[PDB]
């Protein structure tokens, strides 16, 4: 069940394509 | 659409090709303020309007 989003504004950049281990890093954009 | 209510677009995250819009031979007016047109292939902005 997808209640999340009820807005559309202003968009930009859209892409689409044992444990597990991530890492996010943000640096000049 | 109509003068009153002007239409815009944004365009972003793609690779453009102004040469052949230059090279269409059919448009009747080409002005650019700033910047040269033969030389717009050689530069690189964030995103663009029509
Ligand atoms: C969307 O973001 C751009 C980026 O500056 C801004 O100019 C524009 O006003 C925004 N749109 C709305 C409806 O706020």
């Amino acid at each position: 069940e997808f209640r999340v989003y009820s807005s559309a504004n202003n968009c930009t950049f859209e892409y689409v394509s044992n444990l597990r281990e991530f890492v996010f890093k943000n640096i000049d954009g | 659409a109509s003068v009153y209510a002007w239409n815009r677009k944004r365009i972003s995250n793609c690779v453009a090709d102004y040469s052949v819009l230059y090279n269409s031979a059919s448009f009747s007016t080409f002005k650019c303020y700033g910047v040269s047109p033969t030389k717009l292939n050689d530069l690189c902005f964030t995103n663009v309007y029509a």
